[PDB]
């Protein structure tokens, strides 16, 4: 029937939602389903759902609470930033076991931020690589805070800051500074804590 | 879905393998399996996606330079490239190299006959391919033929991605520095993605994997193979291959 | 806006002037709209069951069909004040399409918030193509997202292998994470190995943030001066 | 409450089989007033069609005569009963296949027998995914009762060039269901159950455009293209039933001379050469038709080899003077009520043992399929009196049949492709446009009856 | 194949042309090879390639999203027979009174065409230009998609009374026969209007009220029913449920005319 397609279509796999499209407090983890469009679709106006985004969107992510309104529009963002700090999380290799052997709503373990299980070495041309090396922004001065990889993390020093720290002042964060992550946990919120040092 | 194409004379295929080359359990397990075993992981991992509309030539240019999706570039090159090679040994749609390709092999390989280059391809093989890997003679924009070696799955297209060096072993400082060449020129473009133009094309594909000669030569012998594979060439696809 | 008239019976006026003398020739349409009649009745139809999920409407429970004490001990004697109250209205009111999958699909993605991360798409290939077996996980055609566990789920259940909607929901929850490691490992590996043998990339993931949050921090950096200067004078 | 319901649909009359316990069983009183009630329906100048249907909608439209009490008035020896019982249901037959005014049947479930003969007699028939169709007279000692010995040499498509998959159908009583049904000719439309509810509501609505005659042919395709507009397309993983190999066994096998007997199909079935399962297939009808009343298969074998080639009121009531002397049984030739005792008093599934087993003579069997001077019998007349060879409105709104596409294709010798034969049967000819299964049928017919 | 086209030399590589070529030469032969693509929606084929009116499913349908709805909070209630029931915050469409509907409007749009009638596709959104024309050409026929000049049927005169004309035979071939005035300058009505969109095109269905000419739409569920002939319901926000149920009604059309000509060389 047309019921059970209804359930098992495309826009009935996005849970239902309405958090704020413009939340300006903490983000921890993604709030809300990307949804892409392939080339071909946006050049139409395709987006799957009811009615064709507008042409102004050039974005093929966007993130949507409402199909239609009172207002006769969409409610949607044409953002699709929170897949980009997954991966470059994905990319600094640091692993944060329930993934392994009524209804509870707390976050499981990592939330489906990383599956990489944790002891294990990256082979590289020079040789295995000891610690990870990632480029990263100091924010502000206060452990200190940096900017790494779309994720706040706790910096720690080998012995004190250097010069251009406060010879920069609250411009240091214009400048590009190399980090290693030591560790990275998950906190009960679903905040990762990850925690580096200035090299 | 990315399914495995139908081949001319798939029944002989299936009864007889190709002759002077693989036997019918030979065939079968480059193409009939490992063909359908890579179209199988592929639509795995890019079904739900954008990738699934896209030929595997044109997945595995446009995930070339991104390092995350290596994985789905491997199977979009491997796919595409196992393509390249059978087409090229299958019986037929005597076939002889057309004069425009040995014209082009005199002014390549400095005046040499083709049975010389075939000699230097085997060769070029047995060395700079340890384990898996693929054979090609390619054509660059400069008109110019040349044997390229790639390791796994590199591509002939795509220069940054032919993995032509291995470094796991000891390299050469000319290696080295053909890297350092390469890895400038890749931070020479001015795109975003960091993309460059490359204009080879392969002219001539040979599988230099476990799946093609292991089951009918045997660990060793894999040169047997290759000279199997070049002297018996389907000579009208490596004609129309290169440009008129 | 008055149901309208003059839209459906246009055949009726065309043979009214044709009749007449009005109008000389026939059109063209005059046949066809006459062996296709249009719907002229505009009604609203009342509705007895919920399509989704089989709830019938319009029945109403009486007092003999409820012979036993309710949870506060007393029996139903009289009818109550809702059921002496006709409803009509619900056999007219389009009836709200309700699946225990989107009670299923919350929870997972409120126990995985970064799954929402993952792009989806949600321009259909063709529903009728899908030829899914769900004894497994994997669907070739199919990504593997939340969609998959709930369905996997919704199989388990039908087939009585767990009697509990929890347990199965569990067991599809595993199976996820199985494929889920195996599929990361595949992309890391992946990486090495191509480094290991020359591949070249270019900006990757965080060298493309690094440039993005520059060009950003540039205009940053020109507004915060410019701002200090006109808060200065 | 009453067996027969007529309600009203804005211009249809709704005609409702009301007994659901027995399946809509259909009885004497139920054919009589479906009788009068038809007749007047036949002089209302506010009626345009009629439609068929069953209350019990799921399960039954009509599952065949309630012919356990046609036995019991034959054990207490009340044969006028028996004979008010058939000619209330062959007039009632009649009636519905010389009706002037489109007569829609929703086949939705169980048809057989009786149900049979209420939806083969008309040019709007229609299948669901419930229809479950068979014509079970063979094993109650019974014969084709209901006119499906002059309709289904007719109708039928596939295999049907001289009656020989009609004669399967009725000889192995085989139960045909769902899109099979609509495939073979059955049925001549194919529509989901959910369906049919806005499909009576359209049914109710469409009037003739002008000059108010729902006689016409006019508003014949109006109602043709009505229920078009609800068919939809079959399952993709749907394959036909009958595979080309099989319709090639009945085709050899069940193929005669207007003087063959049961005899000359069972040394076909013996002597059948073509393939291993199609070999095995005919082993199969052998046995089957082994468990069914000898005197019954003759008996139906006459019938259709002279209904094949007769006109709709003389083969009507050649099945009601064959009924008539069936219930007499005046030389105990056929034993129809001790085998209806046997199955439809006590449910024994063990088949009858037929002790009756003998290559009944021409003349031993010309004498229980004629009139009688001892007792005179008649259809009762309806407002159409007219009788006809070939079915007016059937062959155009039902699937083509072998005949008409070797028509077309040997029209073209005195250099055709299958895409010709395709094109042609799918998009020119009017009132079968969009037909729902035209593509697969001519595939099949292309496939087993021409070489190119 | 290429005039104008200087090759270069063999000494010398080759240029940026000689490359252009060079790549199509592959793209054309050895591109596409390792896989075919299979089960995969192209946005295009909806155009080039509609199915046949018998041949369409709900399943089809649903896919295309003509089943989704507007807002309940914008539900126009006179369009309650046809819905489905409410998710998500809007109304779902029927698909089999979609499908219904559909074919009917289908079979009329294709006995239209079959009787050389003038046939008007009006859709006023975004991107619904490249469906339009080609459901015009396809059935030999007409569309509209940038504005619906109120009076266009009623004022035809002050309007499309300018605007040439063209005697064509049986077969639509031109008979470049010389029209008089008087018949260039009488009205030409269209026997057949479909419109993508009426609830922005009120003006037009008025007029075809008016000019008493048979009207089909797509009828959402803010939409006005009894405004039109032979009402469509479906999404009328999607360019993809638009193009879908428009290149329907194109291949119904096409099937009409391709019959005429069929029947007119015999
Ligand atoms: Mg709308």
């Amino acid at each position: 029937t047309l019921a059970e397609l209804l359930g098992r279509s495309r826009i009935a796999q996005v849970a239902n939602n309405h958090k704020p499209l413009t939340y300006t407090g903490k983000k921890f983890h993604p709030t809300h389903q990307i949804i892409e469009t392939k080339p071909s679709t946006l050049y139409r106006q395709e987006w799957g759902l009811k009615s064709a985004i507008p042409s102004k969107i050039k974005s093929r992510y966007l993130v949507y609470n409402d199909l239609d309104t009172l207002e006769r529009i969409t409610t949607f963002e044409p953002r699709g930033g929170t897949q980009w700090n997954r991966l470059r999380f994905q990319e600094m290799g640091v692993p944060i076991n329930p993934f392994f052997k009524k209804f509870n709503t707390e976050i499981i373990g990592t939330g489906g931020l990383s599956y990489s299980l944790p002891g294990k070495l990256k082979n590289s041309p020079n040789g295995v690589i000891q610690r990870t090396v990632v480029p990263g922004r100091i924010l502000n001065v206060v452990k200190w805070l940096a900017a790494i990889g779309g994720f706040v993390a706790d910096v720690v020093f080998f012995q004190s800051p250097p010069s251009s720290f406060n010879s920069m002042g609250d411009f240091i964060r214009m400048k590009t500074f190399l980090f290693e992550i030591l560790e990275a946990s998950m906190e009960k919120n679903g905040s990762v804590s990850m925690h580096a040092r200035l090299l | 879905i990315h399914v495995v194409p139908k081949l001319p004379n798939s029944k002989a295929l299936l009864q007889n393998g190709v002759p002077n080359i693989l036997s019918s359990s030979g065939f079968k397990t480059v193409w009939f399996d490992y063909q359908r075993y890579l179209c199988d992981k592929l639509t795995l991992a890019t079904a739900g996606q954008s990738l699934e509309s896209y030929y595997p030539f044109h997945i595995l240019l446009k995930t070339a330079g991104n390092p995350l999706q290596s994985n789905i570039f491997n199977l979009a090159s491997s796919i595409h490239n196992n393509h390249l090679f059978v087409e090229n040994i299958l019986p037929s749609a005597k076939t002889e190299p057309s004069r425009l390709f040995l014209s082009k092999i005199k002014d390549s390989f400095n005046g040499s006959d083709w049975e010389v280059v075939k000699e230097e391809m085997i060769y070029r093989a047995e060395n700079e391919v340890l384990g898996q890997g693929w054979l090609f003679l390619v054509e660059n924009n400069e008109k110019k033929l040349f044997i390229l070696t790639s390791n796994n799955n590199g591509t002939p297209y795509y220069f940054p991605r032919n993995q032509s060096f291995d470094l796991n072993s000891a390299i050469s400082i000319d290696e080295f520095a053909t890297l350092k060449q390469m890895k400038e020129l890749i931070g020479k473009s001015t795109k975003l993605n960091g993309k460059v133009q490359d204009w080879t094309m392969p002219i001539i594909c040979v599988n230099l994997w476990d799946h093609a000669y292991l089951h009918d030569y045997g660990v060793g012998n894999r040169s047997k193979y290759v000279k199997n594979v070049l002297d018996n060439l389907n000579w009208s696809v490596v004609n129309n291959r290169i440009f008129s | 806006m008055k149901i309208q008239t003059n839209a459906v019976n246009v055949l009726q006026r065309t043979s009214a002037y044709l009749k007449s003398g009005l109008l000389k020739e026939t059109p063209a349409w005059y046949n066809v709209v006459a062996s296709i009649p249009p719907s002229t009745k505009f009604t609203r139809e009342p509705r007895f069951k919920n399509p989704s999920n089989g709830h019938i409407i319009g029945k109403l429970v009486d007092v003999t069909e409820q012979p036993h004490a309710n949870n506060k001990g007393l029996y139903k004697t009289r009818p109550n004040s809702s059921d002496k109250r006709v409803g009509v209205k619900r056999l007219y009111r389009p009836p709200k399409l309700t699946y225990v999958e989107d009670r299923l699909r919350s929870l997972f993605y409120k126990q995985h918030p970064w799954e929402l991360s993952r792009p989806k798409i949600l321009v259909e290939n063709e529903i009728g193509d899908e030829n899914y077996d769900w004894s497994h996980m994997l669907q070739i055609g199919r990504p593997l997202d939340g969609e998959s566990v709930i369905q996997r789920t919704m199989y388990l259940i039908k087939t009585k292998q767990y009697g509990d909607m929890v347990e199965a929901y569990d067991h599809a929850r595993y199976e996820f994470y199985a494929l889920r490691m195996q599929e990361e490992t595949e992309q890391q590996v992946a990486l090495e190995e191509a480094e290991m043998f020359g591949s070249l990339f270019g900006v990757s993931a965080i060298e493309h943030g690094i440039q993005k949050e520059q060009e950003v921090l540039d205009v940053w950096e020109k507004k915060v001066v410019e701002e200090t200067e006109l808060m200065a004078a | 409450a009453p067996p027969v319901l007529f309600t009203v649909q804005d211009t249809a009359r709704v005609i409702t089989l009301n007994r659901p316990k027995k399946l809509n069983a259909l009885n004497a009183e139920m054919s009589e007033s479906m009788f009068k009630t038809l007749n007047e329906y036949a002089k209302s100048d506010t009626t345009n069609l009629v439609i068929l249907k069953s209350s019990n909608r799921p399960r039954s439209f009509c599952a065949g005569g309630d012919v356990a009490t046609v036995a019991i008035f034959n054990f207490n020896k009340e044969f006028a009963k028996s004979i008010k019982f058939f000619t209330d249901e062959y007039s009632l037959n009649f009636q519905i296949a010389t009706y002037l005014k489109p007569i829609v049947t929703f086949m939705d479930g169980i048809t057989m027998g009786g149900g049979v003969g209420l939806s083969i007699h008309t040019p709007f028939r229609i299948a669901t995914e419930n229809t479950k169709w068979a014509m079970p007279e063979m094993d109650i000692g019974f014969f084709p009762d209901v006119g499906s010995t002059f309709a289904l040499p007719r109708i039928v498509t596939l295999a049907n060039s001289n009656s020989q998959m009609a004669l399967y159908l009725c000889l192995t009583g085989e139960v045909v269901t769902g899109a099979d049904a609509y495939m073979l000719g059955l049925a001549s439309h194919y529509v989901s159950s959910e369906n049919l509810d806005a499909l009576q509501k359209r049914l109710g609505e469409i009037s003739p455009p002008f000059n108010n005659d729902p006689q016409s042919a006019y508003f014949f395709g109006m109602v043709n293209e009505s229920i078009d507009e609800f068919v939809s397309p079959l399952p993709k993983d749907y394959v036909f039933k009958y595979s080309n190999e099989k319709l090639n066994v009945i085709e050899a096998c069940f193929n005669l001379s207007k003087n063959g007997t049961i005899e000359d199909i069972m040394n076909n079935l013996r002597q059948y050469e073509g393939s291993a399962e199609g070999k095995a297939f005919a082993q199969e009808i052998k046995t089957k038709l082994l468990t069914k009343s000898p005197s019954s298969l003759q008996i139906a074998l006459r019938l259709v080899q002279e209904n094949s080639r007769d006109h709709i009121e003389s083969a009507i009531k050649r099945d009601l003077y064959t009924a008539a002397n069936m219930c007499m049984n005046q030389d105990s030739l056929v034993e129809f009520s001790e085998a209806t005792k046997h199955k439809l008093i006590d449910k024994q599934r063990v088949p009858y043992p037929w002790t009756k087993k003998e290559q009944l003579f021409v003349s031993q069997l010309t004498s229980i399929t004629s009139p009688k001077p001892s007792l005179p019998m008649s259809l009762l007349r309806n407002t159409s009196n007219v009788t006809w060879t070939q079915y007016p409105y059937h062959s155009k709104y039902q699937l083509p049949t072998e005949q008409e596409i070797a028509a077309y294709i040997e029209k073209r010798t005195n250099k055709v492709t299958e895409r010709e034969v395709l094109n042609h049967f799918a998009n020119v000819i009017p009132s079968r446009r969009g037909k729902l299964g035209i593509q697969s049928l001519c595939k099949i017919v292309c496939e087993r009856k021409c070489e190119e | 194949p290429y005039p104008n086209l200087i090759p270069s030399a063999n000494d010398k590589p080759y240029s940026s042309q000689e490359l252009f070529l060079r790549q199509l030469n592959h793209s054309m032969r050895t591109a596409k090879l390792g896989a075919t693509i299979s089960k995969v929606y192209y946005p295009h084929k909806d155009i080039f390639y509609p199915p046949l009116p018998e041949n369409i499913t709900v399943e089809s349908l649903m896919s295309a999203g003509v089943h989704l709805g507007q807002s309940t909070s914008l539900w126009r209630s006179s369009t309650q027979s046809y819905i489905y029931g409410e998710y998500k915050g809007i109304h779902i469409i029927d698909l089999n009174q979609t499908l219904s509907y559909l074919k009917r409007a289908a079979k009329v749009v294709e006995g239209v065409s079959e009787s050389g009638g003038i046939i008007l596709f009006l859709g006023t959104r975004q991107g619904q230009k490249r469906g339009l024309e080609e459901a015009a050409k396809k059935t030999h026929g007409y569309y509209v998609s940038t504005r619906w000049i109120p009076g266009t049927l009623t004022n035809s005169t002050e309007i499309s009374g300018i605007w040439e004309k063209q005697e064509i035979d049986s077969n639509d071939n031109p008979t470049e026969r010389a029209l008089s005035p008087n018949e260039t300058s009488k009205q030409v009505k269209p026997d057949l209007l479909v419109v993508l969109n009426p609830t922005e095109n009120r003006n037009a269905l008025l007029e075809a009220i008016k000019s008493r000419v048979p009207t089909i739409a797509i009828i959402d569920t803010d939409s006005e029913p009894s405004l039109v002939t032979y009402p469509i319901p479906g999404n009328d926000d999607s360019l993809r449920s638009v193009n879908f149920l428009l290149g329907v009604l194109a291949r119904a059309g096409q099937r009409g005319l391709q019959n005429r000509l069929a029947r007119n060389n015999e």
